[PDB]
RNA sequence: GCGAGAGCUAACUUCCGUAGCCGAGAGGGAAACAACCCAGACCAUCAGCUAAGGUCCCUAAAUGAUCGCUCAGUGGUUAA
RNA sequence: GAUGUCGGCUCGUCGCAUCCUGGGGCUGAAGAAGGUCCCAAGGGUUGGGCUGUUCGCCCAUUAAAGCGGCACGCGAGCUG
RNA sequence: ACCGCUGAAAGCAUCUAAGCGGGAAGCCAGCCCCAAGAUGAGUUCUCCCACUGAGGUAAGACUCCCGGAAGACC
């Protein structure tokens, strides 16, 4: 349901009580709510939500009168939720709890085009049993006479990375107010200063 | 169609098989199972009632057409010239 | 085949289209059943008639005699199945309304009646239903007895009254 | 092309192209067979006509 | 020597679909798209009339609804993926049924699927009437 | 559950009853519960 | 296909006898398909009758008539 | 006028006559552990000694260490 | 698979013909990702607008430059 959109900052450590907690801090900048998706008048129930602001010299005609409609100021970027739909706009306070779990999703960093081995494990071949076939290059891709064709949908070199990723049940350890800063267990994807959108827990335990 | 354009036609010079009576403007009476001279619909049988008459106009060697023959792998390869003749009939009848 | 029909007076047999309404004092009870079926009140009781005699006709008429007869002494007096409760530490409690069953398990089971029917616990060792539709009735009943089938061997669980179970007994 | 033709107009009215020719077999009156496509496309009450003829010859 | 063809037929007919039989339908409707009087009769240009198919939710079948009748949904490289659904398994999609079941019984040519534009199903009863501004000809199967 | 192509009777208690197209004999005796399928 | 041998009364098996077709045979049917069923292409035609096969829709042609069967999706793979 | 042969390695995917987990009936099923049958291919199905081995035997474990198919899958992918 | 309720033909019995319930790592949905070229191409918010006798233009974007936790080139 509810949820918030933040910039990756970074990781550190940070004792908890008697054990060492790595944690990724994440600014959770106040957010604006743009626009309000009503079913009655879309089709479905929603929320726009802006983040990292911009000048208005950097901002569009049309964009400007999107932004007129709410008037909160020009922002750089929109996204949309789920149930969420208070009065105001979008700090993480009295949204999120410590200790409260949630789904952290980012576009990863990418690696552009890798092998497979890199890409889906694989294993390659014998380094020394006399080869031409070494690190990487695939086995064979099919059988033979049969289906003379490759199978749809396939383990092949390709571009890894660049992928929506959400990482589920991260417990929120520690929540600044006022720093509008979020700290959470473990590792969220992306690179520091990426875009992450943080959300309620979902389907949780 | 077959022979003897029926029907009902408003004096047109239509094209069917040859005639024997070679020359001109010999009067070629045939027989009719259906025409609508006067909004008037009439079935077959009756329409003996009415005949129509027609007048040759000229005896016109058809369009040449070539007739080639073919099978695969047993050679025979055929090709034979070919024009089927008539004659041009003006419809002016009851 | 059946014929004998016992409608007393508290009843009332309205046969109009194809769903026959059954009108009484412990509450009204829809019963649906066929078109070319003819069946009506002859005078005092109600006689069902069948089309064809063959056996497309006569299941039918089985069939729907019973179920009739069933409503009537369901709106008349009403239907109420005895269970019991046999083994060691076996229990049931009651809340509200609801079946509190307690029998080897290490949760209770919680049993929610539907729309008509009602538990009743006159004893800790004895379970009663009771109920309007005779047909919801035998199903709720044996919704609990399926809860724990007796064991042969000692012959556990839910049983109707005098059961007559036989133990195969192990050693 | 033209049975594709002759059957639609015989269904026009309330019959088909089976009755229809028959209909014109039983009586030989009508002989028409071949335009007659020509003749349920372009003049109707004429293939009107036809078909009440084809009914009057059969029943 | 025959008849040419025109483009002002253009008939916007509606078939009721509520206690038919699938069959009788879907042939019924098939056949007045692919040319069921035929304007001027021709099979080079489709000359079919527009067909409206309401209902269709309420669609009757004999007795093999949950059985036998299993539509199949299968996909690029059907890995293990073959999808199969039960006919009323698709209370999910009504729509696709009769669409997906006339479509079988016209062409597989280039007209053909140019045909399956005329043909237009919607599951309700007065909802669909929206959909219909020009003619609203209804006309029964039998 | 002894699935057998040949159900037959084997005393005075097999009762065969036909149900949903399958060959079912219902008995007191469990040991005598045979069905083709 | 029929009548035999050989072969496990197997093989699109092999070896003889006999009939037909393919080989050198187009066309219609059997989805596709040498052989099977119907039929032997002189040439032309916006003509008509039939055969084998079919006549809801995808192709032409009665969602034809009367008396039955089958709750099976049998038809639309087999036996004790 | 060429359809590259065994095994391994690599990479997969499919059948179900199911090795393990899942749901059942029956028992010479007390319990625990099993036996047998029916339903069920979602996932999984270890590492080593010898042998070119596929098999197979053995060490040590495992819920289990399933059987087959794909030109006894895979040499314009490797080995040899 | 299997286990039951009401219940005829065998005026007994019966999970079954009408009707209904419970029940598997399987099916469908649920979870993560893609997805309107879903050519039936969808929905919503906002901007510039009613020129000229193919071309000046508005909104807007591209080229070019400097870079990048983006990348073979794009
Ligand atoms: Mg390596
Ligand atoms: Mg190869
Ligand atoms: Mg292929
Ligand atoms: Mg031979
Ligand atoms: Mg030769
Ligand atoms: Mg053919
Ligand atoms: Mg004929
Ligand atoms: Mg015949
Ligand atoms: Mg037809
Ligand atoms: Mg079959
Ligand atoms: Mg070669
Ligand atoms: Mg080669
Ligand atoms: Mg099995
Ligand atoms: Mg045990
Ligand atoms: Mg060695
Ligand atoms: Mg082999
Ligand atoms: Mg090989
Ligand atoms: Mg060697
Ligand atoms: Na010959
Ligand atoms: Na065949
Ligand atoms: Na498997
Ligand atoms: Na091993
Ligand atoms: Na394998
Ligand atoms: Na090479």
């Amino acid at each position: 349901m509810k949820g918030i959109l933040g910039t990756k900052i970074g990781m550190t450590q940070i004792w908890k009580n008697d054990r060492a907690i790595p944690v990724t801090v994440v600014l959770a900048g106040p957010c604006p709510i743009v626009q309000r998706k009503t079913a009655q008048t879309d089709g479905y129930e929603a929320v726009q939500i802006g983040y990292a602001p911009k000048a208005e010299r950097k901002v569009n005609k049309p964009m400007q009168g999107h932004f007129a409609k709410a008037g909160v100021a020009p922002t750089r970027i929109l996204r949309e939720f789920r149930g969420f739909a208070p009065d105001g706009d979008s700090v993480n306070v009295d949204i999120f709890a410590e200790g409260e779990k949630i789904d952290a999703t980012g576009t990863s960093k990418g690696k552009g085009t890798q092998g497979v081995m890199k890409r889906w494990n694989f294993a390659g071949g014998p380094a020394s049993h006399g080869s031409k076939k070494w690190h990487r290059r695939p086995g064979s891709i099919g059988q033979r006479k049969t289906p003379g064709r490759v199978y749809k949908g396939k383990r092949m070199a390709g571009h890894m990375g660049m992928e929506r990723v959400t990482v589920q049940n991260l417990e929120v350890v520690e929540i600044r107010a006022g720093e509008n800063l979020i700290l959470v267990k473990g590792a969220i994807p992306g690179a520091n200063g990426g875009l992450v959108v943080l959300r309620s827990a979902a389907k949780a335990s | 169609i077959q022979t003897g354009g029926k029907q009902y036609r408003v004096s047109e010079g239509d094209v069917i098989r040859v005639e024997s009576l070679q020359g001109e403007a010999g009067d070629k009476v045939e027989l009719k199972a259906l025409f609508v001279g006067g909004e008037q619909t009439v079935f077959g049988e009756d329409a003996g009632k009415y005949t129509v008459q027609a007048e040759v106009v000229e005896h016109g060697r058809g369009k040449k057409i070539y007739i080639r023959k073919y099978k695969s792998g047993v050679q025979y390869r055929r090709r034979t010239g070919h024009r089927q003749n008539f004659t041009a009939i003006k419809i002016l009848g009851i | 085949g059946k014929q004998p029909i016992a409608v007393p007076s508290g009843v009332t047999v309205n046969a109009q289209d194809g769903v026959f309404k059954v009108k009484g004092p412990k509450g009204e009870l829809t019963v649906p059943y066929n078109t070319e079926l003819t069946v009506r009140q002859d005078g005092d009781q109600l006689l069902v008639e069948r089309p064809s005699d063959a056996q497309k006709h006569r299941a039918l008429h089985g069939l729907t005699r019973t179920l009739v007869a069933n409503a009537v002494k369901g709106v008349s007096d009403g239907y109420t199945i005895n269970l019991e409760l046999r083994g060691v530490g076996f229990r049931a409690k009651l809340t509200g309304k609801a079946l509190e069953m307690n029998i080897g398990y290490s949760h209770p089971v919680i049993i929610e009646p539907p729309a008509g029917v009602t538990f009743a616990v006159p004893e800790p060792t004895r379970i009663d239903v009771s109920g309007i539709d005779k047909q919801l009735v035998g199903q709720v009943a044996a919704n609990v007895r399926k809860v724990r089938k007796p064991d042969a061997y000692h012959g556990k669980g839910v049983r109707f009254v005098g059961e007559q179970i036989a133990l195969k007994a192990g050693k | 092309l033209w049975i594709q033709r002759i059957n639609a107009g015989a269904r026009l009215h309330g019959m088909n192209y089976s009755t229809f020719i028959n209909g014109l077999k039983r009586a030989n009156i009508d002989l028409n067979r071949k335009v007659l496509a020509d003749i349920a496309a372009r003049e109707p009450e004429a293939f009107k006509a036809l078909v009440d003829a084809s009914r009057n010859a059969r029943q | 020597k025959t008849y040419i063809p025109k483009n002002d037929e253009q008939n916007w007919v509606v078939v009721d679909a509520s206690g038919v039989p699938l069959g009788r339908l879907a042939t019924l409707i098939a056949s007045r798209i692919r040319g069921k009087h035929r304007p001027d009769f021709t099979p080079n240009m489709i000359q079919g009339d527009f067909v409206v198919v309401i209902n269709a939710a309420q669609v009757a079948l004999t007795g093999k609804k949950l059985d036998d009748k299993v539509y199949t949904r299968y996909t690029g490289y059907q890995g293990g993926l073959k999808t199969e659904t039960a006919r009323e398994a698709l209370s999910k999609h009504p729509e696709r049924v009769i669409e997906h079941a006339v479509f079988g019984m016209l062409p597989k040519g280039r007209q053909g699927r140019a045909m399956h534009t005329r043909l237009k199903v919607y599951a309700g009863e007065t909802h669909p009437h929206s959909a219909q501004k020009p003619q609203v000809l209804k006309t029964q199967p039998l | 559950m002894k699935v057998r192509s040949s159900v037959k009777k084997m005393c005075d208690n097999c009762k065969v009853v036909r149900r949903h197209g399958r060959v079912l004999v219902i008995c007191s005796n469990v040991k005598h519960k045979q069905r083709q399928g």
